[PDB]
């Protein structure tokens, strides 16, 4: 329960050699010192995606209780830290791209992997698998489409996942891919270099996904969607 | 320094409109009245431009340029010219449930409407003589 | 450099020698023979004589010739 | 003012750090969104003007009146302490004629310190005086 | 089940009990491999075996790359040869196999987010990590590689009946989550 | 357009580039080092232990078990606690 | 071009050890001799400790002591290797293919095993 | 204080513990000093 | 006191045989004779460094390789040397890398 020392008002709080004679020394632990440093650059790793403060007070639950569990010893507290940002928002329902939170910290994305493999082991905290439908409303707002053109990527996406036309790709690469026929089939059109930068998804994965999901384009989208471009006249991709 | 040496110089200033970002990480305008019901700041981004210049030896200065670099949220007075409700139309300003009638100049603090009082300071710059009787 | 180094080597070389049982002194070109220091300066040598294996508490000398203190030393 | 300062000071510290050591930095994670978002929302929001300098500056709006709103926006607030018990700078002075309001004032402790603008009252915004120096320059 | 793995590593410690001289063997050995600024050890590769070796200052002998216990010993009595070659008294103590690998196939499509969803505390699905499915399971001690393909690794056992009572116990899970 | 998604940074790849590059200080025989330790001081008398290791190019545990032996250590309160490379 | 680059090694080599003869006071009539002489010339076991139960599971050794075929001596800037091949980046090098001498900067080299 | 007096420190390093607890004993009593600082906890606020 | 990798090559052994004419008629001595050699050396390092800009190709099979000190040991048994002007056939080939 330490306090803290004001600034110098006269002349009998300054030493003659131009300093005050009482100083500021404040005690903290080692220990302390780390969770504040750890809890400050989660705070700026959550508010450079814009990230709620419910996600912020679930990941410095998340941080304190590995820590005081003590069973990460020699990995970075930026790379544990990091890790427990991805749980906590993952937890909440809505996860996020390995890449989307390495482009924020220091820390790369095999390093972070590790990290979270590490923790779900040590901590004995189930959590649910990713979907196509979790990534959907952030992936397309970004790229500036509306809300049908939103509803018709959802569905083809969903659809995809249901039918099981794709065994083993990621769900990011069936996200973009949805993305990219509801954005092919509308007005609003968006290449695949500006889709695959917001998704972090190269301009060859793109394709090796949109190769197998194409030939059955008409029974993926929905019974009522107002078609601007036909399908027939996509793009042979 | 510590030899390569770096200049961080800055540009223009690019500020959007007030946007709310959700749970979802999706951007959206942020509403007058949203702001005033959910508790939100009413800020919109403040975006910076940052030409990055290299220095060092072998004839390789290297100039490159990052676009919009964000840098955070500045809050924002309503009905001023950088507000949503710029330029709009009585009719418009009633669809978005926000008053006609209401002046603005007024900014949105976690929901409470505060406002800033004009504080008064002597005029600087100029020779003033008191009379100081003591 | 100069005149600052080969001092160490020289008495690294008449400690192991003591280590191996050399009680008898050596003189100084007899060191200097197996340390490869045979180009060594002539103001070196007279600044060895005169400064340094008289100011070593651990060299000690027995008619004009230079050896190891194990007097000194506890044995 | 010092915001930025306080951001410019931090990019460099943190810059300084991945160099000595030789790693470069990314410039974009580098500055944190968190100085002059927090400094503003603090301020404005808490009345406190600093980071003990001033203080009561932002006031929630007094949404009670029509007449009370724009009677709140258009307030002057004087920064002579109330626990003075001078009156020299309370007295309604001659030349508060037509940018002063005369007959709005608060009573008590406060009297005559928080005052209200007239009508047709408007604070001059600020410029540039350069064209003014280059004009007067040109002349003789 | 009627379908069992085959080995495609086997790894394995045994102690020499002399010291080494790494730069002696660097410049006089067949297929000598020394770069200090990289690893702290001399690699050496035969051709009959395939296998490959990591001889250490220590006198610890560990291989890789073999296709059989039999194998693997005979490989290291050769690997033993070449050291005692060269004037040092290689020697044969505490040896132990270590881990070995083996991959096998199931010839058919397996759904792995069902599999994840009944066994959360057993696995973990990773798409973005690694497209294959980690099953850490407790009774062999032994991880598995499950992709949508069909294919299973089965990693990390001490002889081959644990891997052969690995394959026993997931083939019936394997079985009901058949697409 | 901003905080783009990518699997690695370009600073931190161009490090793991050199580093990888580069490698470990190899370990050398115990007379070699010697020739650097004393090559190294003929030219300053005083040296600080955080520079032997871009001078000689060795692991610090190394440099610190075999300078140990014949090196000494004397108390300064101006800076730091300097190594000595003198042998007396 | 071969010949070409040849004289100008030549004049790089008389050129360079012009400061080196007068050092040591070398007079010059020993540098043209060399020169001539020079283009002259040129134009169930149980007990495991013996091993000896197998032999020859070695190949030649003498390919290193004879030395008699095409030798290559170059620089390398990168040698890297994956599941079946050798490749490497090569700088400038010299080498000498049954007598004829051949240069070369850059090579890109394939081999298997 | 009482950590450095039985581990035997310096005697500037004993003094300046000396005058902090000369401050936080006078503080305890009085935080209305004339030209002493006044403590604060974290928020600026002066301590009662 | 330097690489020491073209010493070992018919232009080498030229110059080594020279210098051993000169040391056997006494006229200079072998000080003198491992100064040329180490100036032939680092005049030779130079000329390729500078002066050559041609590409070559090459394929074979390898047998034997080793590595000690930044040294290599390739051996290539059936090479065929590819160039553009020109197509070399040769049994056997040893190459001897360094940096």
């Amino acid at each position: 329960l330490s306090t803290m020392i004001g600034k110098g008002t006269g002349a009998a709080s300054f030493d003659e050699f131009g300093n005050s004679k009482y100083q500021n020394r404040r005690t903290m632990s080692s220990s302390d010192r780390a969770m504040m440093n750890a809890f400050k650059e989660i705070t700026t790793m959550a508010d450079r995606i814009n990230l709620p403060r419910n996600i912020v007070d679930r990941t410095n639950n998340l941080f304190k209780q590995v820590y005081e569990q003590k069973s990460l010893k020699g990995r970075a507290n930026d790379a544990i830290a990091s890790a427990c940002l991805y749980i906590a928002c993952r937890q909440e329902g809505v996860p996020r791209t390995f890449k989307e939170i390495c482009a924020v910290s220091r820390i790369s994305k095999k390093e972070i992997g590790r990290c979270f493999k590490l923790i779900l082991k040590a901590l004995e905290t189930s959590v649910d698998l990713i979907t196509t439908g979790d990534f959907m409303s952030r992936f397309c707002s970004n790229l500036c489409l509306p809300k049908q053109v939103q509803m018709a990527a959802t569905h083809i996406a969903r659809k995809a996942v249901e039918l099981d036309l794709v065994p083993g790709r990621s769900p990011i690469s069936v996200a973009a891919a949805a993305i990219y026929m509801a954005s092919q089939a509308s007005a609003e059109k968006r290449t695949q270099k500006e889709i695959g930068d917001i998704a972090g998804v190269a301009d060859v994965t793109i394709r090796q996904s949109y190769r197998l999901i194409y030939p059955r384009a008409p029974d993926l989208f929905p019974t009522d969607f107002k078609f601007d471009t036909p399908v027939d006249k996509l793009p042979q991709l | 320094q510590a030899p390569p040496r770096y200049l961080l110089k800055f540009e223009q200033i690019y500020l959007s409109k007030p946007t709310h970002w959700e749970r979802d990480g999706a951007p959206s305008p942020m509403m007058p009245n949203e702001a005033r019901l959910r508790n939100l700041t009413y800020s919109a981004p403040l975006y910076v431009d940052i030409t990055k210049t290299v220095i060092k030896e072998g004839e390789e200065q290297l100039q490159t340029q990052h676009q919009k670099t964000f840098i955070g949220k500045i809050p924002i007075m309503l009905r001023s010219t950088y507000c949503l409700l710029n330029g709009l139309t009585d009719r418009d300003l009633c669809e978005l449930n926000e008053c006609p009638l209401d002046p603005g100049g007024y900014f949105i603090i976690n929901g409470s409407e505060k406002v800033l009082i004009a504080q008064e300071k002597m005029a600087t710059n100029t020779v003033y003589v008191f009379a100081k009787k003591d | 450099g100069y005149k600052f180094g080969v001092l160490a080597k020289i008495v690294n070389y008449m400690k192991t020698r003591h280590q191996r049982g050399d009680t008898h002194p050596l003189t100084l070109d007899e060191i200097l023979d197996e340390t490869q220091h045979l180009d060594i300066g002539l103001k070196q040598k007279q600044w060895l004589m005169t400064e340094a294996l008289v100011n070593n508490p651990k060299i000690e000398v027995i008619d004009g010739k230079y050896a190891f203190k194990p007097k000194y030393n506890v044995r | 003012r010092g915001m930025f300062k306080n951001l410019l000071k931090e990019v460099r510290i943190y810059a300084q750090k991945f160099i000595d050591r030789g790693k470069d930095f990314n410039l974009e994670l580098a500055i944190k969104t968190r100085i002059i978002s927090d400094g503003l929302k603090y301020s404005l929001a808490t009345g406190n003007w600093g980071d003990q300098a001033r203080a009561g500056v932002s006031q929630v709006l007094n949404r009670l009146t029509f007449a009370s709103t724009l009677s709140h926006l258009r307030r002057l607030n004087s920064p002579i302490g109330r626990d003075g018990k001078l009156a020299k700078p309370r007295q309604l002075h001659n030349t508060l004629w037509g940018m002063v309001c005369p007959a709005e004032t608060p009573e008590g402790h406060a009297v005559g310190l928080v005052k209200n603008l007239a009508l047709m009252a408007y604070i001059s915004v600020g410029s540039q005086p350069s064209p003014i120096l280059e004009f007067l320059e040109e002349w003789s | 089940s009627g379908i069992v793995p085959q080995l495609q590593n086997i790894v394995s410690t045994v102690n020499l009990g002399c010291k080494l001289d790494l730069k002696t063997i660097a410049l006089r050995a067949r297929n000598a491999e020394y770069n200090p600024k990289r690893f702290a050890a001399v690699i050496m590769r035969i051709r009959e075996p395939r296998t490959t070796a990591l001889i250490f200052s220590s006198g610890k002998m560990v291989c890789t790359g073999a296709k059989s216990e039999e194998q693997s010993r005979l490989a290291a009595r050769k690997y033993a040869r070449v050291v005692q070659k060269l004037g040092f008294p290689a020697k044969f103590l505490d040896f132990k196999i270590q881990n070995m690998v083996g991959s096998c196939d199931v010839k058919f499509p397996i759904r792995l987010e069902g599999l994840v969803l009944t066994h959360q505390q057993f696995s973990s699905y990773e798409p973005e990590l690694f497209p294959g499915l980690i099953y850490r399971m407790i009774k062999p001690r032994i991880v598995l590689l499950i992709f949508v393909s069909g294919k299973v690794v089965l990693t990390g056992a001490k002889v081959r009946a644990e891997i052969y009572e690995a394959f026993e116990n997931i083939y019936p899970i394997l079985k009901g989550f058949r697409k | 357009t901003n905080y783009k998604p990518v699997a690695n940074h370009q600073y931190n790849i161009e490090y793991e580039r050199k580093k990888k590059e580069d490698g470990k200080r190899a370990r050398a025989d115990k007379q070699h080092v010697l020739d650097m330790l004393f090559s190294a001081f003929e030219k300053h008398q005083y040296y600080n232990l955080k520079d032997l290791v871009d001078i000689t190019k060795q692991p610090v545990v190394y440099l610190k078990e075999i300078l140990k032996e014949i090196g000494v250590q004397n108390v300064k309160g101006i800076h730091k606690n300097t190594w000595e490379l003198k042998p007396e | 071009t071969v010949p070409k680059l040849y004289r100008s090694v030549i004049e790089d080599v008389i050129n360079d050890v012009r400061d080196i003869f007068l050092d040591d006071g070398v007079d010059e009539q020993v540098l043209m001799e060399l020169k001539t002489l020079w283009e002259n010339k040129l134009m169930g076991q149980v007990e495991e400790e013996p091993l000896n139960s197998e032999d020859d599971v070695s190949d030649e050794e003498g390919q290193e002591l004879f030395d008699t075929e095409n030798v290559v001596v170059c620089q390398y800037d990168k040698i890297h290797r994956s599941k079946n091949k050798w490749k490497f980046h090569l700088k400038d090098g010299i080498m000498n293919l049954n007598g004829r001498d051949y240069i070369f900067s850059k090579a890109i080299g394939d081999a298997e095993w | 204080l009482r950590r450095n007096e039985q581990n035997g420190a310096a005697a500037h390093v004993i003094a300046e513990d000396v005058k902090l607890l000369q401050f936080h004993v006078a503080t305890m009593v009085d935080n209305e000093l004339p030209g002493l600082p006044r403590a604060m906890q974290k928020s600026g606020r002066p301590l009662k | 006191m330097a690489y020491q990798l073209y010493r070992n090559t018919t232009l080498g052994n030229s110059l080594q045989e020279s210098l051993d004419e000169l040391i056997q008629s006494q006229q200079i001595t072998p000080q003198l004779a491992l100064q040329v050699l180490l100036q032939f050396d680092k005049a030779i390092n130079a000329a390729l460094a500078q002066r050559v800009r041609n590409r070559v190709n090459f394929r074979g099979s390898l047998n034997t390789y080793r590595f000690c000190d930044n040294v290599w040991t390739f051996v290539l048994n059936d090479v065929e040397f590819r160039e553009v002007t020109e197509l070399i056939k040769v049994d056997k080939v040893k190459i001897v890398a360094c940096d």
